[PDB]
């Protein structure tokens, strides 16, 4: 197929190796996602754009909003651990190990 | 919370389920995802401690990813079919993603690291909201996909599944991870049936929902989340020990009770197909879901053990908890098999 | 074409007058300067209320990015269900900000 | 009613002004009656080819030529 | 006077339509002259240059239906120059 | 790894005991590669090295399990001359038992790795010989 | 080279995202994730996705990823080997991805992959006096009605869920 | 699950996005619409179990419209036996594909 | 699969219109009145047979009617046409109300010598019908067979042979 699909699809899963492996912060989980996201969105377009199939156009900013929400209650959830433990690193989040 | 912001969060809820059940578009089955996650999210965190800000996070994070997955499955799926009907898959990788996301999203191992945290990190009846009506949608998404789901990679996360579920709540002593163990173990016997007959499948998914219910509605009627703390109801309401015990003899699956019915029903449907190796070393794990059940009902209805002094002023007052559906739900989760063929309903 | 000519002289432009910002004084050689704010040391004080006047920013816009083709959405022949469902935007739109008046989201940045 | 409405007007005019407008935009399409005329000019809109019928023998309202009797006018819109 | 001037704007417009529709027959003609005349240059070069290559079919389609497809850019503009190349498939697009 | 499973069983039994015995010291090596994996992915070793050493550790454990467990069941079939027999993977999943617990540096481990191997691969030439599916394919 | 631009873009994109999933720091990962949403865009942008690009532009960065970096700012107080490795390491693999679709024209990672510019496969006529993709998203009003009700009521739950979520009681 | 609420009820929620044949605003075509109508008009009904092999011939048809893989493989074996040939130096192009011949209309 | 069938270059030769957009646009509505015919047998052709190749010599005879409309023009009226479709060329969007009175002119000029009329708002955008003797495309997709459909239900529904048969239970 398309040379350009081979390269949107290598960077969903070059975020999804990033947010498949944590370093410290939340935020850059939460980009990750978000990256995913952004690619997800380009390759829906550039495949709605190619086929001509003029009703999907609509379709990549439901794709944007819903996740866009989504991300803004992530932000939520980190802004909540960032309350609880003043920053936002993962490892504070062990509590449910017993 | 508002009890008008608490029943439009519910709908919400349930909504979002509703969406994935009755849509045939996969735009609107991500969506439903989104707004069953979106809307459940405050359920977790209801009571604003640090345990369910962990926990939400946790299911968030997890989700988020099934959610993308999903999307991406869904994706490549118009890259090789230029549609976007809710059927089968038309690529491999789009089924093994889509069957990924799925298995995530309903916590099955090896995805089931998430399971008992969030339930341990949440209240009991959002606890029972998780491990019940979460499983609906997903398994809705699996109904309609068998014929692209490959077998290796179900049966895998079946077995899996099964295997650490029972592994899993044998060094357990809190409720929630106890019902997060078995919920994962329960997930594993639901999609090894599936590519065999889906209606074995959704049999044991609704007495799955069943069980479980009981157990989370007898544990909300008692306020217990420990073993030790279930361990004072033959003091306080000595009902509530043989109902515990009928439950979880019934969730072991054990005759002539109900939970017999599923396993029993998935063996009669995995050696039509000519496995007979699958269902027997699936029947002998089911063993360790049954001794940790045991190891309760040890501590609950066959044995007392001590109370305290406290106790005494607890006997002066009844139970004001709505107990809603507890004997329906007791009832329908032990006596039930004399009505096995009733499955044809789900045909 | 044209476009991407254009970006890339205001680009170029732009990063040559920072450029020259950065370098002209550079060329002096004035003095070496030692020189050993209102907080002392704290750390950043997390404000509640500016995160929620920006993600109340972010639903908003979401809802904005749902309003935005309405010019081209009135060239349509299902007039009605376009009137409609454009009011029902706008309307969920107004309700979103009544919630977040009357339950007292908009408080100290009104 | 009355002293609620210049209770409101004293107080907030902004939000008297912003729930008349608002009611206005719902209530008034269904009152007018130019919104016939809204449709009618969207569809008598061509962005597309007019594709052609052939001709089996029976269309008596179908033309043969742009310039026939028969077929839709739009002398509505040029006299409005 | 936006009722007025838009109501003239929509008569404007129908009139642009309508000159555009009486003009797409002339158009879509030479567009299908066009088009069948790229493809029957690209098949007699295709012809005389894939003589040597084993097996090879000039002209075989593709598709196993026999119905006419649409061709694609790299159909019409594969053994052309770039600058073609560029001026059909990205000059509107970039055209300022 | 499905091939290496098919180049295992694709050689018969008593005939070429190097290859055999290479292919089941390859998926020794692939399934100490998985344990390994997910050892360090589930538990963090405290360095780069102490990791390294765990994954040469288990998948040189593995790997050697199965080198001897080809080895006794190819040898065994050789001086037996049935190839066609589980008792020939019986002594070579016992082998491997007291391999897995030679490799533990224990007797009890070693035995109980010898009963139950041993029984796991005559199971599993029992099920190459009638045709016993694990992974079932749908029928009805 | 001009005829492989949207190609390229796609390249320095797949550049932008081992720009932050390396992770340097969640500041710098937001500065990588605004360079790949801008070359995504015009990726987009060089297809006729003119609004959708606009919608990269002004939803997900000027809409989204400044809340991205207005909460980052809220945290991570203001003043790696792992970050380095990892960034060459992608870098390293997505141009060996290049070398070889471009000597051969063709690869397999998971599919086959052509190895030509991406301009081929366009279509060769016009959509009159319209954009297709502009009257699809007007569609929206007209026949996504359910979709619309739908992502209201996910923006309203949204609303209501934040102000749940964080108030904390 | 899937309680088919849209047919029970008659109502169309999502089917109009589904397909690209479907009807589209002011009429526009999909770049595959006459494929996809050929493999849904021969698929239609008779379960995806006989679809996918009594129907194969108009879902590869409508595959290969979709991605162009054959197409393109073929562009790529014509156009890399033509630059072949010009570093052999035994096929010159015609004046038609270099430029100098004031195209047709 | 099979050979694609192209028309040679001598089926694609045709004497063509080599004017500007800007003429054409500004002949656009006596060009839809006098060359109604030809245009709309060719059209109706071409949404019929869904191939190029079915549709060349109409085509051709789409090409023969224009030129024979602007030389019609060319004889007659080759004044007020050129001062007209120059004014319409200037614009860059070329609006046809910038340039009402060389409109009128030209309209003026052709009434008189040619008794054309100009269509009105509404008349070039009608569905028209169109007698062809050329026969309806029977098979216009060249769709194969399709697959016969599985067997319907029929039969009244009798009671199940001794209940479910599951295992033991009678009912
Ligand atoms: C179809 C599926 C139905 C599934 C269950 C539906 C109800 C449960 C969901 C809602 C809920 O929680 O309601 C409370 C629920 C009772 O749950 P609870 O709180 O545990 O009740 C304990 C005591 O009732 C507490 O006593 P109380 O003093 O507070 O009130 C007395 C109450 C007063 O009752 C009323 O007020 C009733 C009148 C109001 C109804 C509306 C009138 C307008 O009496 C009862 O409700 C008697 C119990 C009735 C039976 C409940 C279970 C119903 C059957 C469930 C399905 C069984 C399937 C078996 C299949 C086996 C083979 C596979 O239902 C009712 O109160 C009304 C039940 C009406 C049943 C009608 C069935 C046919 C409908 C058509
Ligand atoms: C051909 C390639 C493909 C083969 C099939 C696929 C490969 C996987 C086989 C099945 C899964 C086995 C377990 C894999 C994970 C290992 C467990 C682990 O993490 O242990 C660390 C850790 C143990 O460390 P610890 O708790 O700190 O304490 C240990 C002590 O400190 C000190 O401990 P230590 O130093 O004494 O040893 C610790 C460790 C070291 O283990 C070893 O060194 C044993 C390695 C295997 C030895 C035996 C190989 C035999 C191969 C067959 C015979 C060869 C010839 C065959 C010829 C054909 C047949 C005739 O022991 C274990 O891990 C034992 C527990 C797990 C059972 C392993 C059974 C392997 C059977 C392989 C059959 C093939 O355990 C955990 O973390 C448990 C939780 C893990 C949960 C997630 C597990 C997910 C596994 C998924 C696998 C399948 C993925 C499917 C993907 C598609 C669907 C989604
Ligand atoms: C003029 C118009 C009006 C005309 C009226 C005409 C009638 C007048 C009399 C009205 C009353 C009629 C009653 C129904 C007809 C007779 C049904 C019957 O006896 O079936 C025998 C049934 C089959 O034996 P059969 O000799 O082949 O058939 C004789 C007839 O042809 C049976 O006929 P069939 O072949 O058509 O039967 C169909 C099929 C025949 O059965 C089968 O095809 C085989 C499958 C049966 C179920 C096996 C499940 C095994 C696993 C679970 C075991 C649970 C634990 C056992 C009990 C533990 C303690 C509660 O039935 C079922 O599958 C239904 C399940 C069994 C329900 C039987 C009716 C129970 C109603 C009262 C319930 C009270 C609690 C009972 C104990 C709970 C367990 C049932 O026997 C058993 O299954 C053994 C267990 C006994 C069942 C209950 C017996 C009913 C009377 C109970 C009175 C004592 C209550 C003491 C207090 C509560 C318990 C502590
Ligand atoms: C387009 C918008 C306007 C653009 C900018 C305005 C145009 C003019 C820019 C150049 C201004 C002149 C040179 C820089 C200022 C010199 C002032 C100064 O400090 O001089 C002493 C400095 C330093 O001399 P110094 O050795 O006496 O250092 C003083 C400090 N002590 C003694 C403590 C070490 O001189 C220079 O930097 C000379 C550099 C070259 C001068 C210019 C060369 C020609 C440029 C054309
Ligand atoms: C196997 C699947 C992935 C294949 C590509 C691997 C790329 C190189 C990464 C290897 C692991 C390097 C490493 O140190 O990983 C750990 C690190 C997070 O650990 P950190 O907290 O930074 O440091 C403590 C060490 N545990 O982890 C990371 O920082 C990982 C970030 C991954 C980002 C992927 C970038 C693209 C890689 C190529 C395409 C895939
Ligand atoms: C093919 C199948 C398709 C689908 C079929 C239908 C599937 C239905 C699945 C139902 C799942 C129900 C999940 C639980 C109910 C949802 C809302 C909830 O959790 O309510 C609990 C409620 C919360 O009150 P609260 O005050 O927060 O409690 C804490 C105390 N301080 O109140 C309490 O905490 C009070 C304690 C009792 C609550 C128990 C409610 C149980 C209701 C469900 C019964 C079982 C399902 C129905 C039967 C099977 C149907 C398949
Ligand atoms: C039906 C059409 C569509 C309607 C929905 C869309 C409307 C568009 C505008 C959207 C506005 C969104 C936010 C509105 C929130 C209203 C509630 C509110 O603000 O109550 C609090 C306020 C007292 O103010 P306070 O709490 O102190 O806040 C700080 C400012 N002083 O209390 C007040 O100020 C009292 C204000 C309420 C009474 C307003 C009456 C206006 C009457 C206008 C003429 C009739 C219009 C009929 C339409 C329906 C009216 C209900
Ligand atoms: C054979 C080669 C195996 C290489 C991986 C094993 C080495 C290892 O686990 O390294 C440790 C590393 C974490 O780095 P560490 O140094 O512990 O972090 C503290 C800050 N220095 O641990 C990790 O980064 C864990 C993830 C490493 C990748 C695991 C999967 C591939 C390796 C195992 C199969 C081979
Ligand atoms: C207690 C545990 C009991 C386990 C009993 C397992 C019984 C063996 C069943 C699998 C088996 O060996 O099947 C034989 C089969 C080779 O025969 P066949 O089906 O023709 O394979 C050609 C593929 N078209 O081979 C296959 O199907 C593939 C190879 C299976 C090998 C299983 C053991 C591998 C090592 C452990 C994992």
């Amino acid at each position: 197929m398309s040379l350009v699909y081979m390269n949107i699809m290598m960077a969903f899963t070059v975020s999804l190796t990033g947010l498949l492996m944590y370093r410290s912060h939340l935020m850059s989980s939460l980009l990750c996602l978000e990256g995913m996201m952004l690619s997800l969105f380009i390759l829906a377009t550039l495949m709605i754009l190619n086929s001509h199939f003029t009703l999907a156009s609509m379709m990549p900013i439901i794709l944007l909003v819903f996740a866009a929400c989504e991300a803004a209650l992530g932000l939520s959830l980190l802004v909540m651990v960032s309350n609880t433990y003043g920053t936002d690193y993962v490892q504070n989040l062990n509590l449910l190990q017993c | 919370m508002n009890p008008i912001i608490l029943i439009i969060i519910l709908m919400t809820v349930m909504l979002g389920t509703i969406i994935v059940m009755i849509s045939t578009h996969w735009l609107l089955i991500w969506i439903g995802f989104e707004m069953n996650m979106l809307a459940i999210i405050p359920i977790m965190m209801k009571k604003h401690n640090p345990r369910a800000t962990e926990a939400s996070t946790k299911y968030f994070l997890t989700q988020s990813t099934a959610s993308m997955l999903l999307m991406m499955a869904i994706i490549i799926n118009l890259m090789f079919s230029g549609q976007w009907t809710v059927m089968k898959l038309f690529n491999p990788m789009a089924s093994m993603l889509m069957t990924m996301a799925l298995a995530m999203k309903l916590g099955m191992a090896p995805f089931h690291f998430w399971v008992p945290e969030v339930t341990q990190g949440i209240p009991l009846s959002s606890g029972l909201i998780l491990l019940t009506w979460q499983k609906l949608a997903p398994m809705s998404v699996l109904y309609q996909i068998l014929p692209s789901i490959n077998l290796d990679l179900i049966l895998t996360l079946s077995i899996l599944s099964i295997t650490i579920g029972g592994w899993g709540g044998l060094n357990q002593t809190q409720l929630r991870k106890i019902m997060a163990y078995s919920s994962i173990a329960h997930m594993g016997w639901m999609t090894a049936v599936l590519l065999y007959n889906p209606t074995m499948t959704l049999l044991n998914l609704i007495i799955y929902i069943i069980m479980t219910s009981t157990m989370f509605t007898l544990f909300m009627a008692n306020s217990t989340t420990t073993t030790l703390s279930l361990s004072h109801t033959w003091n306080k309401a000595p009902i509530m020990t043989i109902l515990v015990l009928i439950t979880l003899l019934s969730m072991g699956g054990l005759p002539p009770l109900s939970g017999f019915m599923p396993k029993w029903m998935i063996i009669q449907e995995m050696t039509k197909n000519d496995s007979i190796i699958l269902p027997t070393l699936m029947a002998i794990t089911a063993l360790l879901n049954l001794y940790f059940y045991m190891r309760l009902t040890y501590s609950t209805a066959l044995t007392m053990f001590p109370s305290t002094n406290n106790m005494k002023m607890k006997w002066q007052f009844p139970t004001t908890k709505r107990m809603t559906l507890l004997p329906t739900m007791t009832v329908l989760s032990t006596m039930l098999l004399p009505l096995t063929p009733i499955l044809s309903i789900l045909e | 074409m044209n476009l991407m000519i254009t970006l890339l002289t205001n680009f170029t432009l732009a990063t040559l007058l920072v450029t020259i910002a950065f370098w002209l004084p550079q060329l002096n050689v004035y003095s070496e300067k030692t020189s050993p704010d209102p907080m002392g040391s704290a750390r950043l004080p997390f404000s509640m209320k500016f995160f929620l006047v920006a993600i109340t920013f972010l639903l908003f816009d979401l809802e904005i990015a749902l309003l935005l083709p309405l010019p081209w959405a009135s060239q349509t022949t299902n007039l009605n269900t376009m009137l409609t469902m454009a009011l029902l935007l706008i309307f969920l739109l107004a309700v979103s900000l009544a919630y977040e008046w009357t339950q007292k989201g908009l408080e100290w940045t009104e | 009613v009355a002293a609620f409405l210049k209770n409101v007007w004293a107080k907030e005019p902004v939000l008297v002004a912003s729930f008349a407008i608002a009611g206005l935009a719902v209530i008034l399409p269904t009152l007018s009656p130019y919104t016939k005329y809204s449709l009618m000019i969207n569809r008598a809109t061509p962005y597309n080819y007019p594709v052609p019928l052939r001709d089996d023998g029976n269309m008596p309202d179908v033309p043969s030529h742009p310039q026939d009797p028969q077929g839709p006018s739009l002398e509505w819109l040029k006299r409005l | 006077s936006m009722m007025r001037w838009n109501r003239e704007r929509r008569r404007l417009q129908i009139e642009d339509f309508e000159a555009r529709i009486a003009l797409m027959p002339l158009l879509q003609a030479e567009k299908d002259r066009r088009v069948l005349q790229m493809l029957r240059e690209n098949l007699e070069e295709e012809a005389t240059i894939m003589k040597d290559v084993p097996g090879w079919k000039v002209g075989e389609s593709v598709f196993h239906t026999t119905r006419w497809v649409t061709p694609m850019m790299g159909e019409l503009y594969g053994l052309r120059t770039g600058e073609e190349i560029l001026s059909s498939t990205y000059g509107f697009i970039w055209y300022t | 790894a499905k091939t290496l499973l098919h180049q295992y069983w694709d050689i018969p039994e008593g005939t070429e005991c190097h290859r055999k015995t290479y292919a089941a010291t390859s998926i020794g090596g692939a399934s100490g590669l998985v344990v390994s994996a997910y050892s360090v992915a589930l538990k963090t070793p405290t360095s780069f090295l102490e990791g390294v050493a765990r994954t040469g550790r288990y998948t040189f454990t593995a790997a050697a399990i199965g080198a001897i467990f080809g080895l006794t069941s190819c040898i065994s079939a050789q001086v037996r001359e049935k190839p066609d027999d589980p008792l020939n993977y019986l002594i070579g999943g016992c082998a491997g038992g007291l391999t897995l617990g030679a490799r533990t540096r224990s007797y009890g481990i070693g035995a109980a790795a010898c009963a139950y191997m041993g029984l796991t691969a005559a199971l599993v030439k029992m099920g190459q010989l009638e045709g016993w599916k694990v992974f079932a394919e749908p029928k009805v | 080279m001009m005829t492989y631009i949207v190609f390229i873009l796609s390249i320095i994109f797949v550049m932008g995202f081992v720009g932050f999933s390396s992770k340097p720091s969640p500041i710098y990962g937001g500065l990588g994730l605004i360079v790949s949403g801008g070359v995504g865009c015009g990726i987009v942008l060089n297809f006729g996705g003119s609004f959708l690009g606009l919608m990269v532009f002004l939803i997900y960065l000027g809409g989204m990823m400044v809340v991205f970096g207005y909460t980052t700012a809220m945290a991570t107080e203001q003043y790696n080997k792992v970050v380095l490795g990892t960034f060459i390491t992608g870098l390293l693999m997505e141009f060996l991805m290049v070398y070889y679709v471009l000597k051969d024209k063709e690869v397999e990672i998971v599919f086959k992959f052509n190895g030509m510019g991406d301009w081929v496969i366009y279509d060769t006529g016009d959509s009159g006096f319209f954009s297709e993709e502009a009257m699809g998203i007007a569609a929206l009003y007209s026949y996504g009605t359910w979709l619309v009700i739908v992502t209201g009521w996910s923006l309203l739950i949204g609303v209501v869920v934040i102000m749940e979520i964080t108030r904390g009681n | 699950p899937f309680f088919d609420v849209q047919k029970k009820l008659g109502v169309d929620l999502d089917h109009w996005m589904t397909i690209q044949s479907a009807e589209q605003p002011h009429r526009i075509p999909a770049r595959c619409h006459a494929f996809e109508k050929e493999w849904i008009e021969c698929a239609h009904g008779i379960g995806s179990i006989r679809a996918e092999k009594e129907c194969k011939i108009e879902f590869e048809d409508f595959r290969e419209c979709l991605l162009r893989q054959k197409t393109m493989k073929r562009l790529n074996a014509i156009k890399r036996q033509r630059d072949k040939l010009i570093k052999e130096g035994k096929y010159t192009p015609p004046p038609h594909h270099s430029g100098q011949e004031d195209l047709r209309p | 699969p099979g050979i694609v069938e192209l028309p040679s270059l001598e089926d694609l030769k045709v004497q063509e219109v080599k004017v500007s957009s800007s003429v054409l646009k500004a002949a656009a509505h006596h060009y839809g009145a006098q060359c109604d015919k030809p245009n709309k047998e060719f059209m109706l052709c071409r949404w019929e047979e869904k191939d190029p190749r079915r549709c060349l010599e109409e085509g051709k005879l789409v090409n023969q009617c224009a030129l024979e409309f602007f030389r019609q023009i060319k004889r007659h009226c080759a004044e007020p046409f050129t001062e007209y479709w120059t004014c319409i060329d200037y614009s860059g969007l070329q609006l046809f109300r910038r340039c009402r009175k060389e409109q009128a002119q030209f309209d003026k000029c052709v009434l008189d010598k040619l008794g054309w009329v100009r269509p009105d708002l509404g008349e070039l955008s009608k569905v028209t019908k169109v007698k062809t003797d050329r026969p309806l495309p029977e098979n216009p997709y060249h769709s194969r067979a399709r697959p016969e459909p599985n067997p319907e239900v029929e039969g009244d529904l009798k009671p199940a042979r001794h209940g479910s048969r599951l295992f033991f239970w009678t009912m």
